[PDB]
Parts: C-alpha cells; structure tokens; sequence
RNA sequence: CCGGAGCGAAAGCGUUUGCCAAGAACGUUUUCAUUAAUCAAGAACGAAAGUCGGAGGUUCGAAGACGAUCAGAUACCGUCGUAGUUCCGACCGUAAACGAUGCCGACCCGCGAUCCGGCGGCGUUUGACCCGCCGGGCAGCGUUGCGGGAAACCACGAGUCUCUGGGCUCCGGGGGGAGUAUGGUUGCAAAGCUGAAACUUAAAGGAAUUGACGGAAGGGCACCACCAGGAGUG
RNA sequence: GCAAGUCUGGUGCCAGCAGCCGCGGUAAUUCCAGCUCCAAUAGCGUAUGCUAACGUUGCUGCAGUUAAAAAGCUCGUAGUUGGAUCUC
C-alpha cells in the first residue's frame, strides 16, 4: 500500500504462502519457512546458497505441505522429475 | 426460502403484508379491538368523577397498600 | 527485577539482535514472554479494564466466586491486544490479564477511503470478526467520521489506531466477553486479507533464528 | 437433546418393523430396538452332568443343548443387568463384551 | 434443474479457490461465462483457461492464481442505471480501492468502471474481489 | 508482602468475621508453605490472635507466620522438618589407583 | 507401604552412592546415617529398608527409576555393537515379480544378486469379516 | 421439636443468608469492589 | 399431562354444543 | 538432488531390497499414492525407491541448511528407532528424544525439559503424533519417515519408506546420516562410509546376549 | 433364518406357488428435441383408534364384575370378561405420521464395508468365491471436520450467509388465554380444516457446566453401622 | 442501566419509591426531609401516538434438527423460474 506519493504506509509486508498465495498471519504459528540448501554441480557439497519456501498453517495442517514443497522443488530444479 | 424472481414483487408484497398481522405490536394498532376496549379511546388524558376510594395490595414479594381511586 | 529470558526469541531481543517488533510478526514467531512486548512498545502502551465479570462455581458448601478481567491494551497506532484472566482476587486477575493482553498484541493494517492522502485512517476493507454468537463488521469510513460503534468495541478501535469505522454488530452483544473478543477478531483479519496491492511476489529474508544462529 | 444418532434402534430406510413381545414382561417392543440375547446352554447344568453321566445307559453320549432366543425391552434389560449405562463417549462402542 | 449456469460457474471457482486448488473445471460453457472470466483475467484475478470444445455446451478449465477472495452472481439480475451504480458498489464491493461489479450493457459485458467511462448502464451479472 | 520481604516462608493473614450470617466474609489470604497439622506446627509457625474494635463492631486478626530453618539462630527453628531428607553430594574421588 | 518422602530419598542414595551400600539392612543403615542427615530415627530406618529392597532388583536387572554407571556402561557397550558381517550384505536376494518391474523402469534392472520369486496364485490377504 | 427442621422459619427470616442490598450498605461488605 | 388437557377441552366443548343446540 | 553425482548407485538399492524398505503394508493413504509404485497380489504396496531417494536428499538439504546442528530435533517414541536416532544424533550433532516425549516440551517455557529446535524429524507420524501436534503450536518444520498408511497431518517432507521393521528404519536413519555428512565437508562421497548400517538396527534383549 | 439389509411417494411391507399390471437402478453410438423445476384454490393415498351395514369371533382385552394390595386404590398385580382385535363394502383424514431436518440443481474430505446393474482380472469349487473399476441406493467410521453453529452436534450437511442473491412452495414473530369463542365449511356421529379477541404475564424455553439428590449401575471404607456375641437400657 | 453522597435525621414490608431489575423486615447510598452533588437550561418533567433503536417483518437483510417453526406423502393447473447455440 502507498500514500499516492510514493510513501509505503504498511508497517510490515507479510509473507504470502508459496503454495496458495495466502497471507501468513502474524499469529499463524503452524506456518513454516523451510530452507532447502543448494549443492555444487561437480561435487554436490553445500556451498552456502539455499532456497526459501513459506507454507501457511492451513495448507500444512491439511496435509498438502509435502506435495507443495515437492512441486516447488521441481520448479526450482532441486529434485528430479 | 425467498422468491428472488424479477417478477415476484406481487408475491413479496402479499406475503409481507400477511405476515405483519402475526406481529403482536402491529395487530394491536391496526384493528378495532385494543382500541374499542381501551377506555380512553386513543386519547392521552381523560377527566372523570371519583366514585370510591379503594386500596389494592401490592403483589409479592412486596407488601403495601396502593392508594387508588375508582373513577 | 532484571529480565532473564527463557526462550531463544527473548535472548535475541535482549541483545539488540532483533530491531523491530515487525520481524516477529513477519515470521509468525510465538511471543511467550511478556517482557518482549513492552521492550518495543513499552513507551506508549495504555491498557484499560473493560469489565470485571464475577463467575461462580456451585460447590458442596457454597459458590466459589472468581473474577475475570477483560483488559484491552494498545499503543494507539497499529497495535492492539486483548487478554482474559480469571483468578480468585480481582487485583491478581487484572495483573494477570495485562500480561496476557500484551502477549496478544497484533499488528493492525489500516487503509484509505477513496483517495489516499497523509496516513491511513480507517480499515482497508470490510472485515468481520466472529466469537460465540456476536459478529462485528468493520467497514471503512470517510476521513472525519470517527469511530461509529458501541462504547465497548470503540475502546479497541481507538487503541488499535483506527480513526474511522462503520460497525454493524449482530448477536448477543450484551455479552462483553464475546463482544470484545469478536471485535479483536475483526482486527486480526486486517493483515490477513489479500488485496491487489499485496500481489507482488514475496521476497524472503533471513529469519532472526537463522541470522543469529550461532549467537 | 438427541441422545443417540441411531435413535436407540437399528432402522435405516424403513418406516415400520414388526413389533415383538418381551420375555419377562411381555411388552410390545420393535424387532430392531429389542435387546436380543441368544443363550445356548446345556439341558443339564454342570452341577448334575456327572450324575447323569453315571446314570447314562450309553458309553459316549454328548448331552444336548437348550437354544433360547431372549428378547428384552429396554426397561427389563437394564433391570436384569443385561445392559448398563455407559459414558457419553463409551456409548459408541458397538463391539460386544468378550 | 440447472438454472443460471453463471452462478454454478462462479460458485465452483469460489469454492476451488478457498480449497487452495490451482485449476477448476466448469461443466457448462457459455459466452456469458467467457465474457465474465475475461474481465476477471484482465485485472489479474485468474490465469489462462482452455475452452474444451466438444459438440455440446462445452467445458472450461480455468487456472487460479490465488488472488481471488470471492466471486459471485446477483441472481435476479436487476437493471442498473448510471445513477444507481454507486449504490451497488457500496453494498457488494468490500472497498472503494479494489473489487469490480461486472455489468451487461449494450456495449458488451464489462465491469462498472468501464461503464462509467462509456456512460452506459444495463444489467448486473455479479462481482469479484 | 512484608513477611515475604523479611523472611523466607509464607504466612496467612485472616482479618474479617469468620462465623456470621451478615459478617460471614472469611477473606482468607493463604500462601507460602502453610502447615496446619502435626507436632512441628508448634516450633515452625506461631499464631497471633488480636482484636480491633471499630464503629461497626469488632474485628479479629489471625496471623500464622512460618519461620525459615536457621541452624542455632533466633531467626527460625534449629531443627528440620520431619518430611525432609537432605542427601550430601557424592565424594569426587579421582585418585582410584 | 512407603510414602513419597522415603521413596524419593531412597532412590537418590543409590544414584549418588553405589560403591558403598550393600545388601544388608544394618550395613546400609550405617552408611545412610553417615552421609545423609535424617531428622527422625524411624524415618532413617524406613529409607534404609527400601534401599536394601532395591538392591535385590538392581542385582537382578536394570530399573527405570535409578540409573547407575555400572548398568549404563553395559548399555553403552551393547549399543555400539557391530557384527562382523552386515545383515543387509547378502549373497542371494529373493524379490517378487512386481518389484522386478520397478527396478527395470530404473536405470539398473540387471543385477546378479536378485532371485525373481513368483507370488502364489489367489488374493487371500484380507481377514474374514465378522 | 420439629419434624422438618430444614424449613423457612419466620416471615422476614430464611434458612439461608440474604442481605438487604446484596452486600452494599454501611454494615456489610460485598458490593462492587473490583477496581481498588 | 398435555394429552388429558386436550381430552378435557374435547369434553368441555362437547357439552357446550349440547346446551347450545337445545336452545334452538 | 537432480544432478549426476546425487543418483543412488547399485549398493544403495541392494540395501533397500535386503531390509524391506519398499514393502508398505496393506493400507494406503491418499497423500502417499504418488510415492507407491504398484500394489502386489498379497495386498502389499511397493514403495518407489527412486522417489524415496529424491525425498531423502530433499530432507538432507533442509538439515544442512540449519547452521547449528543442535537445532535439529530427532524424536523416536517406539523402541524400533530408539538406538537409530541416538547414533544419528551423534553422527551429525543434533538433539534427540529417544524416550517418551513429555507433553509441553516445545510449548511450556517454564518447564525444565524445554527445548526449541529449528527442525523436527520424527520416525513415525502416527506413533509420534504428540511431538508433531505439539510442534504445530510453534514454527517447527517436520521431516518424517512416512509409510503408506501414515497420515501427513503435519508432515513437511514425507520420506516414503517402511518405517516399521528393525532393518528398514535403521537403514533410513543411516542413509540420511550419510547424505547429510556427504553434503558437508566430512565424507568424500567416493569411499563408502565406515559406519555399517547394522549399528542403527534395534536389537531385542533376547538377541543381545547372543 | 431377520441384518443399523431390501422395496415403496408416504402410511406400510416376511410361509409356498400361480396369475395381472407396475417400478427403480444399470446397459445403449436407439428415438423425440426443451417437452423442464417448484407449484395458490383443487385431487389420490394415508398406522392405530373410532363410526355404518354384513360375515366371523381362537387368543388378547377398553368398559364392567370380582379377588388382592393400601390410610383409601374405581390404580399398578391376579382371575373372568363386553365393545373391539380378523374379513367385505362404505366413511373419518388423525399420530413422537420423526431424520422432530420440504423439493430440484451445482461445487465440496478421506477410508473401508454393504445391496443392485454393468465392466475387467488369476485361481479355487459345481453359477459360488477371490481382486479391482463405474453408476445408483440404505448406512458407518476417521474427520478433533479447510467449514457451520448458542452448544450438543452436522459430510442421508445443519458446509459453499456480513466475502450476506441457483429456482420455488409451505411456514415461525415473548410466554399464556387457545387450537378456545364465533362464523364459514366437511362428516351418520366422533371430529377435521379455517380461526380470533377481551384479558393476563417478565419471563417461558434451548444447549452445556458445577454441585446436590435418586426406592439408577459399578467399585470401596468405620461397631457414633450390621452379622456372630457380650453388658445393658426401655 | 445512566452523569451524580458507605453523609445526617425521621419511618420500620408501614407510609411510600420503582419505565425494568428492585428498595422499605429498627444502622435504608433507592422512602419522607436537611445539606451536598449531577444533567440540560428559559426551559423541563409526564401521558398517549409516531420514527430510529428492531437484522424483533429481514427486497437490500431474519428464521423453521433440538429454543415458535417443513403440510403425513404425492400428483396437479394459474404464478414464479427456466441448458447451450447465429459477426467473433
Ligand atoms: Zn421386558
């Protein structure tokens, strides 16, 4: 949100769920922001780069948290098809 | 449920008009009764002549004598 | 008298590792220590007891009377909290509810009515809270209308920072215990309603647990 | 308030069942609502099977059994301690007691 | 029976959106639905959709972007003039900053903002925000 | 609070009308390891019953303060409670061979 | 029947001192009186009475309430046990026909350590209802 | 004596304790004492 | 019981018709 | 792992067949139907070993992403995975709850046994439902060795395998411990790991003395 | 045999066999081409009891008689027993007629059974049985229900209603007076449908919690209780 | 409720107050008065209509499992409501 003059008036921009584009509320304790490390092409060791994914509590409680991360890993070329 | 048809203005107008008579506050002000039985006949005040001096007792749990007049 | 944190979240905010309270709300981190709340908002934070409702428990020898305390706390801009505590003495019930009302302080998103000039004055959209049977609908209002609401939810809306509103409650609003919790629930959805201005892709940042892992 | 989802009987998709009569009180109780108890016991109880075995004219004669179909109404089944009251959550267990 | 196929289309979208789905299949296809889904797509509420064309009414499979809160219809489909359009915006739209009311005017099926610029009224199909 | 600040064990202050039908307000303030039975109730907690007469009547003051365990000191009793068995730490003997 | 005060104090004795206590009530009473300061003399004998009773259980096997370093070292030694050959390192592996088709879809379906086991006819894997 | 001792008794008296203002007054406590 | 109050009203308005039919 | 060096070799698939990691019981969860290859004639569901390897490395990536290894919690309530998670915690450096998970360990801050990790790893989602449900009140992710008849109520990385079975569960904890160490600077990935998979196998008290 | 099984619009429906007409589901690359959905005043059906005219009348049994029981007992219990209970023809159109939940349509969780039709698969047994799939139907469990609600509870939705609109009919407006009075109407009658008012009242009621209580069940404890006894007391 | 006296004297379920809940049973913050205080103010109280309160007449916008509530069920005309499709 802006103030029609370039002034961002939102005190904090919440994280949207990487699986359902849902706003992760400040009191959504079941929410998860899991990091998935990236490996090297030639040796496959941890270099320091990782990928961030946020899944809200509703998707996680429903049981579609592992399928969402699986599809998100295939999109970022983490796990094989 | 309700009929949301675009030509149901007659059904809605007739249904609402009939169900208003099941209202105790509406049927009291739009009938001959409750006005013919009203001694004042729809007036604010009324004059009269005192006939007796009767005292009715207060209902429970109160205990007193209410000083009334037969007018 | 000195604060000794027991959770790793309190250790970070005590060592000046977490700058603003928004980082806690950004990552949905649970605030289990009340000393973290007044660490950031302790300067301007004014509470108010809404009602002391005595509850009774029928026993073999009589009624055990306990007293609740519905305390509404807020910084009057963007943060509001509500806490309920039922103890035997009224003094310890009020002190216990202020601690719970601080732990429940949530951010408050505010928007504009039509044009956008200055600062947000009302709710961004029509949000509706629900608790028990009483529901309250927070509707945006023009710039200078003020909080058009009952005296009970008006305290929550003034302590949250909302200046203008057009509320419409339905249900047993005589129950202040459910009326206040329903109003506090309607303010919880201001930062949970996806609007077109929040359609940009989320850029993630290191969480305070990860940024200060070794510390 | 509704105490049982099955209304205390077993009738799904029907309107009327044949009412049977109880055993110890002769009360008309529906066939599905009645508390049945199939008791299969020998004609000679264990206290007299030895005396009958000694008085038996055969060498290997298995004593018969007495098949009795009992239909109890809810009033008499509880009074006879055939069934008892259970907890609000322990009422849903339909498995018979071992 | 199946009346107001546009209602069954937006109800299927609104449900599948809250369940977190990515694609929703609409059983009956109609030009009124396609004109409605195009307005929702031009404002960034739904993605692309394939009009599956069998030799019947036809089906549609719409992609969902997670940006839609609720899409519904106005069942009686009242006649909205250019003066009464402001009243419908306050009741249906959750805010004066977003949300649209899809109308049906002589210039075609469009939202309420475009009806103000073209200076024409008509009938109201529904809303989305 | 004065007993807690000056002392270790809690106390109990009951200043109201105990047996009545209109003054029947117990108003009991109990906290901090209050013993009521047994023989150690004598040398571990001392009771004080005083009276305060006012315009509306007379009120009683029942105070039961418990003293901490102080060895050979006038602060508290020099004997431990019977329901307490303190075991010393095991000897750290690294010189095994 | 002992109470919690003697039950608790008796277990802490064994956890801290194990190379000193014995199986006799009179000997355990002496060492318990020496290291532990028990106010009552009857209560002191109650603790020594239950401490000696736990010795017959500890000498028989481990207990869930007391963890001594003589029985933990035995668990730590058997936990680090490693056989000479791996139980998974077999020379002949018998697999069914369905799992062979799964390995064939993979990039390695030709393995010498595989015996295609033919499942028996009929599907009677469920339990009879009733 | 009495056959039913657990009874009302007098006209202005009852078996249980009742106040004239439910705690409030100048001779008894029990009124609104919340914020003190 | 509510079924007996209905039975009394049935027997009450039944004799009301008797004392009303006899006067005509 | 989609590269060429992150593909399982012949010695890895032989251990899965020897232990029984592909056998997945008779029941099937609708959330695990993508990890099952085909149901057998005796009702047994065969778990795809290739998809298990992909979820294993995906699980190992999240573990290495945790800077402090102690922030990883490895909980196993059943006896079948008690010593397996203890050797896993020692091989990596994470915490563990091998006994009984006390309710309120993650929520009751004033409790003595209070530990707030950054990543929870349970053995069986059904048997360890209490640590999973309790971890939902906090922002603790979950990596679970999920069988076919295992609910994914609070599972973030479901590893399809035969969680029940001594040789099966012990191998999975050994496989994950190796991949986490291989992704770090500890194992060269060319020489086989010195630790044998029999160190993670739970032994009954009847077979220990022999 | 007989089931939380089937059928029927409901009420209701259980020996064999035959006859008459009808029906759901399934199958179809058959046909018609919007003929549809819900429906005021109308109409069919409609448990038990009751009414009218015949036949019949074993058991049971209103009323009634008598024998008990009790302070009384025209009740509960027992012995006899009328109308009824069964059939035929014609009325009454009433039930806790209940899933206390109208009908049609769309979207919406999972799993295992069950009845019917169809499809496929590997054997066993002379169609039966075993493993899946599809449509329809009576239901169940897990949902600690993505949701709903005052709870209880609800996936035959009571879900997709303040983010309030698929179509339509009936119907509720604090509790009593009262389904009463009167009028109309129907009926042989009993009664059905329609149906107020004067007046009276601050509550009535729903779900759940704690306690108390039970001539409710289970598990335990003392001679201020008892069994077996000793002293008595009156 | 609803801004404003644990004040003083009198009365003792009497007289009276009270829209409602209630108050008065010899120590009444509620009656009769003194003092004090509060609210609006040249105004203000009361009685009866009417409107908003009332989403308790609900077109917007109510309900009908258990709180008042879906006809016992089905058929059936008026009435209401009706698939897709023709230049994009
Ligand atoms: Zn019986």
């Amino acid at each position: 949100m802006q103030n029609d003059a370039g002034e961002f008036v939102d005190l904090y921009v919440p994280r949207k769920c990487s699986a359902s584009n849902r706003i992760i509320g400040a009191k959504d304790h079941a929410s998860i922001q899991i990091n998935i490390a990236e490996v090297d092409r030639v040796t496959g060791r941890f270099n320091g780069q990782f990928k961030t994914y946020a899944i809200c509590g509703a998707i996680r409680r429903m049981g579609e948290a592992d399928d969402s991360l699986l599809r998100l890993a295939k999109t970022d070329s983490i796990v094989a098809k | 449920g309700k009929c949301r048809g675009l030509r149901t203005a007659r059904k809605l107008r007739n249904h609402r008009r009939e169900q208003k008579w099941h209202d105790k506050q509406y049927k009291k002000a739009h009938l001959g009764t409750a006005l013919k039985a009203n001694p004042f006949g729809g007036a604010s005040h009324a004059k009269g002549i005192v006939l007796e001096k009767v005292g009715v007792e207060a209902k429970q749990p109160n205990s007193a004598i209410r000083k009334c007049v037969r007018v | 008298k000195e604060w000794v944190p027991v959770t790793k979240l309190g250790r970070l905010v005590k060592d000046m590792k977490i700058k603003s309270l928004e980082e806690i709300y950004l990552y949905s981190l649970p605030i289990k220590e009340s000393e973290i709340i007044d660490f950031f908002l302790g300067s301007a934070l004014k509470d108010e007891v809404l009602k002391i409702m005595p509850v009774q428990k029928q026993t073999r020898a009589g009624q055990r009377t306990r007293f609740k305390a519905f305390v509404a706390i807020g910084d009057y801009n963007g943060h509001v909290g509500l806490g309920v505590k039922c103890s035997k003495e009224v003094a310890t019930a009020i002190r216990g509810a202020i601690i719970l009302a601080k732990l429940s302080i949530i951010p408050v998103r505010r928007g504009y009515w039509g044009n956008k000039i200055g600062k947000p004055h009302t709710v961004p959209c029509k949000v509706t809270g629900r608790c028990g049977s009483v529901l309250v609908r927070l509707i945006p209002a023009p710039r200078g209308t003020g909080i058009v609401s009952a005296p009970v939810p008006k305290k929550l809306l003034m302590m949250a920072g909302i200046d203008d509103c057009y509320t419409s409650a339905r249900g047993c609003t005589a129950t202040l215990g459910n009326f206040a919790k329903a109003t506090f629930d309607a303010i919880s959805k201001t930062y949970s309603y996806l609007t077109p201005d929040l359609w940009k892709e989320t850029v993630f940042t290191k969480s305070p647990y990860q940024e200060f892992t070794d510390h | 308030t509704k105490k049982r989802r099955n209304n205390g009987r077993a009738k799904k998709g029907r309107g009327h069942v044949q009412p049977i009569r109880c055993t110890n009180c002769a009360r008309c109780v529906p066939k599905d609502k009645a508390i049945k108890k199939f008791v299969i016991r020998n004609i000679v109880e264990a206290a007299a099977v030895r005396d009958i075995s000694e008085a038996s004219v055969f060498d290997s004669y298995v004593l018969p059994k007495l098949y009795v179909k009992l239909h109890y109404c809810v009033s008499c089944a509880i009074h006879s301690k055939v069934v008892r009251n259970r907890s609000r959550e322990a009422r849903k267990d339909r498995t018979p007691p071992p | 029976v199946r009346m107001n196929v546009l209602a069954d289309a937006l109800k299927s979208i609104n449900n599948a959106e809250k369940r977190g789905k990515r694609q929703v299949l609409l059983r009956p296809c109609s030009k009124v639905i396609v004109r409605f889904l195009t307005v929702m797509m031009k404002h960034g509420y739904i993605g692309e959709f394939e009009i599956i064309d069998d030799h019947r009414a036809g089906k549609i499979v719409v992609n969902l972007t997670g940006r839609l809160n609720k899409c519904g219809v106005i069942s009686p489909r009242f006649d909205v003039q250019l003066k009464d359009l402001e009243k419908w915006q306050n009741n249906l739209l959750p805010s004066r900053q977003f949300g649209f009311i899809v109308l049906t005017t002589s210039a075609g099926i469009m939202d309420h903002e475009e009806a103000r610029r073209k200076h024409t009224g008509g009938k109201i199909l529904g809303f989305f925000f | 609070r004065f007993i807690m600040e000056s002392g270790a064990k809690g106390c109990e202050v009951v200043v109201s009308g105990k047996l009545r039908g209109q003054r029947a307000k117990s108003m009991k303030f109990v906290d901090g390891l209050m013993i009521h039975s047994g023989d150690p109730v004598n040398y571990y907690v001392d009771t004080a019953v005083r009276h305060v007469l006012l315009r509306q009547g007379v009120l009683g003051i029942k105070v039961k303060i418990m003293l901490p365990w102080d060895p050979s000191g006038k602060i508290g009793p020099k004997k431990p409670l019977p329901d307490h068995v303190s075991i010393v730490e095991p000897k750290e003997e690294v010189l095994s061979t | 029947v002992r109470t919690k005060t003697v039950k608790k104090a008796a277990r802490v004795i064994i956890e801290k001192y194990y190379t000193r206590l014995g199986n006799d009530f009179h000997t355990n009473k002496r060492v318990c009186e020496e290291i532990a300061i028990i106010p009552s003399k009857k209560l002191r004998n109650k603790i020594a009475g239950y401490v000696t009773h736990l010795m017959k259980r500890i000498q028989r096997g481990p207990v869930r309430g007391i963890s001594i370093k003589l029985q933990e070292e035995e668990r730590e030694r058997r936990d680090n046990y490693v056989p000479e050959v791996s139980a998974l390192d077999q020379e002949i592996i018998e697999v069914d026909t369905d799992t062979k088709e799964m390995l064939k879809l993979l990039d390695f379906g030709s393995l010498s350590n595989l015996q295609v086991t033919q499942p028996p006819v009929g599907m009677n894997f469920k339990t009879p209802r009733g | 004596k009495r056959e039913f001792e657990r009874h009302s008794g007098s006209d202005r008296s009852s078996v249980r304790s009742e106040e004239k203002r439910s705690g409030s007054g100048s001779r008894n406590w029990g009124s609104v004492r919340d914020h003190m | 019981r509510a079924k007996w109050r209905k039975k009394r009203m049935r027997r009450l308005k039944r004799k009301r018709r008797k004392m009303r039919q006899r006067s005509k | 792992g989609g590269l060429d060096v992150l593909q399982m070799k012949e010695e890895d698939v032989l251990k899965f067949l020897a232990a029984g990691t592909h056998l997945g019981g008779t029941n099937l969860d609708f959330q695990m139907e993508q990890y099952v290859y085909k149901r057998k004639s005796d009702g047994v569901y065969i778990i795809n070993l290739k998809k298990t390897w992909e979820k294993l490395l995906l699980a190992a990536r999240a573990i290495v992403a945790i800077e402090n290894p102690a922030d990883v919690c490895v909980i196993s309530s059943r006896n079948t995975g008690q010593r397996a998670v203890l050797k896993f915690a020692s091989a990596t450096g994470s915490t563990t709850f091998a006994g009984r998970f006390t309710p309120g360990t993650f929520t009751n801050q004033i409790q003595a046994a209070f530990r707030e990790p950054r990543l929870l790893i349970v053995t069986d989602p059904r048997a360890d439902h209490q640590p999973l449900t309790e971890a939902s009140y906090v922002n603790i992710p979950t990596i679970a060795l999920c069988n076919t008849d295992s609910p994914l109520r609070y599972v973030d990385i479901a590893i399809p395998c035969n969680n029940k079975g001594p040789h099966s569960v012990g191998l999975m904890w050994w496989m994950l411990a190796r991949e986490v160490l291989r992704m770090r600077g500890t194992i060269s990935r060319e020489h086989p790991w010195e630790v044998m998979p029999d160190l993670y196998f739970y032994r009954d008290p009847e077979e220990i003395e022999k």
